[PDB]
């Protein structure tokens, strides 16, 4: 309670035992069954002896009410939780969901009284680009009755049935946190509803179906159905994706009709909806031999699933198999991955541990085979890519390393004459690298760095206390006390003595392998598709740490060479020329198949590199030793008293003696022995290997050289002939090591792969856009229910749906209707109790109030975070300007009144100081507009930064901070010109930016904030302070949209530039007095630009209008949109800090002084070595639906008058124009285009002053001593140029 | 010129004896970690891909189910002419034989190709 | 003194005669190890004492 | 008695030609080996 | 007769020098394959701490 709320969204799995326990407590006869039935067995001893608590307790009693509502049904019965989907997607309620309905038909009216000017503005703003004729007529109808397309939809009664139960049951939990009576079943016309704090129960009253729900189940569905709803409206509005919409929903109603029957086995099915949609894409390969690979596996993992659960007939498996043709068979390739959106749209399924267990053990306890000649050809190749990166970066000469005697002559003149080595040398003369030993020669930095610790990381129990995890309720014996902690930084910024090279010699004296104390556990993972379940792993504080230390010091030394070999990022974007194809496999139980021999020789090298004795074998001689389980509070263990882990069977969830390894923990180390096997497959096959990992997969693109007059096809073909010429070969030298590539589970294809921003198609992207839409979602992830996050929320999903190729006008129309929404749900139907009837009935009774809230931008007082500018382009500059354009727009339009705009300029002005206008240069000084999560975290960490005794904070975190970062605000901003982004940027490299970054990394959550409560590191000023800041603000809102003061200086049609100037000296001017602000504003895209499309014979308006400043874009006849065409950190922040301040502040002999004075904490450098070391004073489109034209297109900019901010962004809104042009279009039909982007920037000027040597009223005070810590300081920068 | 050759010899000496302490060396070490068609591995081989069997190397129609359902969505995934995918698929329904399924693959990768 | 060379020469061929037996012992803890992979004739190790040898090989 | 020492020597030749042929093949059988892992830790 | 001895005798050098090499060719080995298979050392103290020990370390 308090501060803290009841969480808004899943995140968490589902658990059958936990609904299984509150029945059984609850004393209602229910129809799961369980795989291990010890639970019940524990419930059945508990009852027997007679115990009980507060927690059985009101369960007994909600349980009587549930049998004596039962009483009336005489022929019920209980569905259980797959089984219902079908019943409770589809559900509906007059009564008990008045309220909400109420509310909606009031934001329907209150969207229909301006939807009309709302398309008037957006159509103002299209016909000012050029596209006044290419508007279309349904785009009109469809933005006007936005809110009777969203109520005519399906999802739209669920929704508020779903919305209003979860609601109540946030409102109970939250009240019985404080604290009671008996919950009364509630009689609708179809359904009878109890809400209890832990269970809900809805009974049909026609069909006399029963269900029985807990608080995650009613996350779940809220979650589900408000996506379907959110993404049901997009498709049916936008004309893009109909015939899209007309296969999903065939899909929605499929896989629901098998939810009855299958249960649970169902989600398998829907976890082949990824592969499958992926071998249709392979049903259009160029290769006709390549067309059915993927989906005959497919469809045999498809009979397979329908034969085991019982439905074995050819009749329904051929009705799947005609009615899965009909939803992937389509003939537009952008509109192939937007299945992909649709994953999450069934729910998920419910887990048990003992099935998790299983999949672990049946992995981890297998014996295996390796040969030797491929192990050490791979450790030859991956010698050799360490002596070729040795040499690459210290100019040609060999590591430190002692060849054998019967060393090759040729690896001996290689190391004398300092020659490179090939993989052909490597792998030919393998047997010269058998007993090969490197040198050290590389360091190990681990004080100049804290970024590892401060990420959060659950810890496990100790193993005495091993069953501290598991509650009493569900044991048939009393559980040791936990007395171990709980978090990585709890246990890292308490200790008083800490030292990482005493975490090495944890592992190097090998007290790690008999220390008692060490424990690991698995936790189940919280939204998946896969029915068994994925697994997470905790172990304790010190084996921990030398994981995350080691992986350090493998990412920043050795790795650093096999990242120049392979591509971070798209490939590298994949006579003779190079033809390539693809390869991607997914890697999800590679890790249990490695072994202490496999990783061994490599583990050496790296030893022997770093120098540290045994160091890298520490994970499997840590775990063939030790006992793992899987750790869920309501899977018990089977065991009548407390025995250790040595002791318990090799059953149920634990897994005794483990040979493999964890998910993640050694990434690195296996990618850097993976890739010698690849390139050793490639020797062999003779082809080149460019690799990528993503996600869960892994690419590999086989390049081949061909001669170019060849046709495409015949290099296809030869390119697909090698690859699987070398699928081949790599699948038996994997064999060789033990990996298993699974040659059902690879897809193998010449055109398209899997990466992070979609699917690469032959230089085409195919997008999920539909994905973002079904996050617009009502509130957000914060601890306080806050309704500008939310907006901000909004706004930022139908961004990245614009990003991804959704309708410009229509996301900015779902986001206008949205936000109103959000504002009356935040007003009429929220649980905080702080919302009192003197905010809550002025905003509720005017209507115009709570438009002129909704509509107006967020950076000038208002709650719209979606501006105009940012539906175009990515980078708005100046928000204020951005804001006040947006508002002329809307006045201009008569969405707004004018007087609205005389309401910006005589706004009430906020209290800030200097730090918290350097902290944000584009700020405009309003009240109440920050959030209650980021000042609350920012106490929190503060207050755990200064109270922590770890001697790596020696001297960085003091009571007297905050003065001395307001000293040094004051002493960069209080001059005669006022320059915030220069105060910024020096603010952010000095100590005071390493303090604020230090503290951003350190992730509270929940559990610091309720620590820092307990201990009272929050007064209650500050808890009383946010816990009614909503309510704050709103009447912050209320007040700027109704005062009366007025100027004559403000009118429309002047210039947003200087209106913001007026702003930005109007709201400041406290600490501003009068003097200048410089550098913040910039002229808008929108109001600064100009479009017009030209054919051939067509003459230019605006050029005889006589303007000569514009762009050109040329977009030629015939071609297909859909088909292929054919130094240390600490003084570079010195350094940073020392140019920015002599550019800005003027370049003079006490300018130079007091930049050195300002970057000596950095760096211990002097003056002339500081004045020695400092400097003295093509557009990309990929990644985005913008590629769709661009590829066609040509940009010249010879009548552009050179600012630069400009100079992009007039291409990029061009590029968005074209894109805008040819969306529903396969061909440029008949006639080239031309398109002139004109810039109007004879206004938006600023009086220009250069350097003009701004010097420094104040007095620098510094520190009494120089701050010596590592982390910012560098005691030798030595010389580098 | 004899003598010179008898401590080259004596040389030899010296070098054979020391290299049959290096192999005494070895046969320790490798008699205490070393320890004929007595035994077999009991299928811990990859098997090999046919001809006759699919793969992510291609498509070969084979056993029952899978396999026409995979060739009938060749033929609605193909940009051919209705009639033409309708025919076909009569005759797709009127092959029984797995020849007979494999030379009507074949014959339906000719056609998509031209 | 150049007859004086026939004790060496026979001190030579007892260190040969000891390397033979050396490599005699090698041979046949070698050809002792081998298995046949279904007639390689490969050698297997294991990993303390052929203890996964049971788990692998199959039961004559 | 010196020519009687050559066959000697020579015989000395030959021994160490065989020598190193079977240590040659015994580099071969080394060469191709295999690994047996088991399936648990026995402790 | 007794000079064509010499021609023997580097004769012999040769085929000693190739014989080491080859043994230094099985030390390779056996030491590839002791280290990456654990237990194999019988107690010389273990061969992965056979590296040098100076990464600016030092703590005792
Ligand atoms: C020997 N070989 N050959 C091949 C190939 F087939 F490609 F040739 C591949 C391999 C091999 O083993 N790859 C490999 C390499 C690495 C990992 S991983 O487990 O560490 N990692 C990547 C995969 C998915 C899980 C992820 C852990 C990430 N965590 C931590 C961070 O947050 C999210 C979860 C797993 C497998």
């Amino acid at each position: 309670n308090q501060i803290l709320y009841p969480e808004v969204h899943l995140d968490s799995p589902i658990v059958t035992n936990k609904i299984v326990a509150i029945l059984e407590y609850a004393r209602v006869p229910h129809a799961y069954s369980l795989e291990d039935p010890t639970l019940c067995q524990n419930i059945k001893h508990r009852l027997k002896n007679g115990f009980s608590n507060q927690m059985i307790i009101n369960n007994v009693e909600v349980g009587n009410v549930i049998k004596s509502k039962l009483r009336s049904y005489p022929a019920h019965s209980h569905i259980p939780y797959p089984n219902c989907n079908q019943d409770l997607f589809n559900i509906e309620d007059k009564e008990s969901t008045r309220k909400i309905r109420e509310l909606l038909k009031k934001g329907n009216s209150l969207y229909s009284k301006v939807s009309d000017k709302v398309f008037q503005c957006l159509r103002d703003t299209n016909s000012r680009l050029g596209l006044g004729s290419e508007l279309r007529e349904d785009i009109k109808e469809k933005v006007i009755n936005l809110g009777v397309y969203m109520h005519s939809s399906q999802w739209f009664e669920p929704f508020l049935f779903w919305f209003t139960v979860k609601t109540e049951m946030r409102s109970v939990i939250k009240s019985q946190t404080h604290t009671r009576h008996t919950p009364v079943f509630f009689t609708g016309s179809s359904v009878e509803l109890l809400i209890s704090r832990d269970l809900v129960a809805i009974i049909s009253k026609e069909s006399q179906h029963v269900y029985y729900l807990t608080f995650e189940l009613v996350l779940m569905y809220c979650d589900v159905i408000e996506g379907r709803l959110m993404t049901e409206t997009a498709m049916t509005i936008d004309a893009r994706y109909t015939e899209l919409l007309g296969r999903v929903r065939y899909m929605w109603k499929l896989i629901d009709g098998f939810f009855p029957a299958l249960g649970n086995p169902t989600y398998q099915i829907v976890a082949m909806l990824e592969p499958l949609s992926l071998a249709y894409l392979q049903l259009r390969d160029i290769t006709v031999e390549l067309r059915g690979a993927f989906l005959n596996h497919c469809f045999t993992e498809i009979h397979d699933v329908l034969d085991q659960n019982g439905f074995s007939d050819e009749g329904t498996y051929h009705e799947l198999i005609e009615a899965l043709d009909y939803i992937f068979i389509t003939d537009d390739i952008h509109l192939t991955g937007e299945i992909f959106s649709f994953f999450r749209s069934f729910g998920h399924p419910r887990l048990e541990a003992v099935t998790a267990a299983e999949n672990v053990r049946k992995y981890m306890n297998q014996p295996k085979v390796i040969v030797y000649e491929t192990l050490m050809k791979g450790h030859a190749i991956f010698c050799g890519i360490i002596i070729n990166g040795y040499r690459d970066r210290h100019g040609g000469s060999w590591p430190p390393l002692t060849l054998p005697l019967h060393a090759a002559d040729t690896i001996r003149n290689a190391q004398a004459s300092g020659d490179g080595l090939t993989h052909e040398q490597c792998v030919d003369n393998w047997k010269s690298f058998a007993g090969v030993k490197f040198g050290c020669f590389m360091p190990l930095s681990l004080d100049s760095d804290l970024t590892m610790y401060l990420k959060d990381k659950a810890l496990a129990a100790l193993q005495r206390e091993w069953d501290s995890v598991y509650p009493k309720e569900f044991l048939r014996y009393d559980p040791p006390k936990g007395t171990g902690s709980r978090r990585l930084v709890d246990v890292f910024l308490n200790d008083s003595s800490f030292d990482p090279y005493d975490v090495i010699m944890y592992v190097v004296s090998g007290a790690y392998l008999h220390d008692p104390e060490f424990n690991l556990s698995y936790s189940l993972k919280e939204k998946e598709i896969k029915e068994t379940g994925r697994l997470f792993a905790k172990m304790t504080y010190k084996m921990r740490a030398c994981q995350v230390i080691a992986e350090n010091l493998i990412s920043n030394g050795i790795g650093k060479y096999f990242k120049d070999n392979g591509m971070a990022k798209d490939e590298h974007d994949l006579a003779y020329e190079t033809v390539s194809a693809f390869i991607t496999t997914d890697l999800k139980k590679y890790c249990l198949n490695w072994r202490y021999e496999t990783i061994s020789l490599f583990a050496q090298r790296l030893n022997e590199i770093y120098g540290l004795p045994s160091f890298f074998q520490w994970l499997h001689k840590r775990l063939e030793t030790s006992v793992l389980y899987v750790s869920d509070p309501h899977c018990p263990p089977d065991l009548d008293a407390h025995i250790p882990l040595y002791k318990v069977p090799n059953d149920q969830i634990f897994i005794k003696y483990p040979m493999g390894g964890i998910e993640g923990y050694c990434q690195k180390l296996w990618t850097i022995s993976t890739i010698p096997y690849l390139y050793l497959a490639a020797y062999e096959s003779g082809v080149r290997i460019a690799s990528l990992v993503q996600g869960d997969n892994q690419t590999i693109a086989v390049t081949k050289r061909v001669p170019s007059t060849w046709p495409y096809n015949l290099k296809k073909r030869e390119a697909a002939r090698v690859t699987r010429d070398y699928f081949v070969i790599l699948r038996q030298r994997l064999h060789d090591i033990g990996h298993h590539l699974k040659a059902n589970e690879t897809i193998v294809s010449s055109h398209f792969f899997v990466y992070s921003k979609g699917i690469y198609y032959d230089g085409l992207l195919v997008s999920q856009s539909l994905k973002s839409i079904a996050r617009c979602v009502f509130w957000s992830e914060t601890i306080v229910d806050e309704t500008r996050a939310a907006c901000s929320n909004i706004a930022t999903t139908m961004a990245k749906s614009i990003e991804r190729g959704y309708d410009r006008y229509l996301a900015y129309s779902l986001n206008v209707l949205k936000v109103i929404q959000q504002i009356l749900i935040s007003l009429g139907f929220t649980i905080n109790s702080t919302m009192t009837r003197d905010v809550v009935i002025p905003l509720l009774t005017n209507n115009d109030l709570l438009i002129r809230m909704a509509l107006l931008p967020a950076p000038i007082g208002g709650m719209n975070y979606l501006n105009m500018s940012r539906l175009f382009v990515r980078n708005i500059g100046d928000p204020v300007t951005s804001s006040i354009a947006d508002l002329k727009r809307m006045i201009l339009a008569s969405l707004m009144p004018e007087e609205t705009l005389h309401q910006v300029m005589t706004q009430q002005p906020g209290d800030s100081s200097f730090l918290d206008w350097a902290s944000d240069p584009y700020s405009a000084n309003l009240v109440c507009v920050q959030s209650i999560t980021r000042l609350l975290k920012n106490i929190t960490a503060r207050f755990v930064l200064i109270h922590s005794p770890n001697p790596m904070l020696k001297g960085l975190f003091h009571d007297d901070s905050k003065e001395e970062d307001e000293g040094l605000a004051a002493f960069l901003m209080d001059r005669h010109i006022i320059v915030p982004r220069a105060a910024h940027e020096i603010l952010d490299h000095s100590v005071t930016g390493a303090r604020e970054s230090i503290a951003g990394m350190l992730d509270t959550t929940k559990g610091l904030i309720r620590a820092s409560m307990r201990k009272g590191g929050l007064t209650s000023r500050v808890i009383t302070r946010l816990s009614n800041y909503d309510y704050e603000q709103f009447r912050a809102g209320m007040v700027l949209l109704t005062g009366r003061k007025r100027n004559v200086l403000i009118d429309k049609e002047s210039c947003s530039v200087q209106l913001a100037r007026a702003l930005r000296s109007h709201m400041w001017a406290r600490l501003a007095r009068g003097r200048p602000i410089y550098g913040l504003e910039v002229p808008d895209v929108l109001e600064s630009m100009r479009g017009h499309l030209i054919r051939r014979h067509e003459t230019c308006v605006i050029c005889e209008c006589g303007s000569v400043n514009y762009g050109w874009f040329f977009v030629p006849s015939g071609c297909q949109l859909d088909d292929i065409d054919k130094p240390s950190r600490s003084l570079r922040s010195a350094v940073r800090i020392a140019t920015v301040y002599s550019w800005a502040y003027g370049d003079d002999d006490s300018s130079w002084n007091e930049a050195w004075l300002l970057a000596r904490q950095r760096a211990n450098v002097s003056l002339e070595e500081l004045r020695v070391i400092t400097p003295i004073s093509q557009v990309k489109y990929s990644g985005t639906s913008l590629v769709r034209v661009a590829r066609y297109t040509t940009i010249s900019n010879d009548n552009l008058s050179f600012t630069n901010f400009i100079y992009q962004q007039g291409m990029l809104l061009g590029l968005g124009v074209l894109e805008t042009l040819f969306r529903l279009e396969k061909d440029t039909g008949s006639s080239n285009t031309v398109l002139h982007l004109h810039v109007e920037t004879d206004c938006c000027v600023i009086p220009m002053i250069d350097h003009p040597r701004i010097p420094s009223s104040r007095k620098l005070e510094l520190r009494a001593e120089l701050c010596t810590n590592p982390l910012i300081y560098d005691n030798a920068p030595l010389i580098d140029r | 010129s004899l003598l010179l050759l008898k401590g080259e010899v004596e040389s030899i000496k010296k070098q054979i004896n020391r290299q049959n302490i290096s192999i005494s060396t070895l046969e320790g070490h490798l008699s205490s970690i070393m320890i004929s068609r007595g035994q077999l591995l009991k299928e811990f081989q990859l098997k090999p891909i046919g001809k006759k069997m699919s793969s992510a190397v291609g498509f070969v129609p084979d056993t029952g189910p899978a396999s026409r359902s995979v060739i009938r969505s060749i033929i609605k995934s193909s940009r051919l002419e209705e009639d033409r995918k309708r025919y076909l698929m009569t005759l797709l329904d009127d092959i029984k034989g797995a020849n007979d399924l494999a030379k009507f693959h074949q014959m339906l990768m000719k056609i998509i190709m031209k």
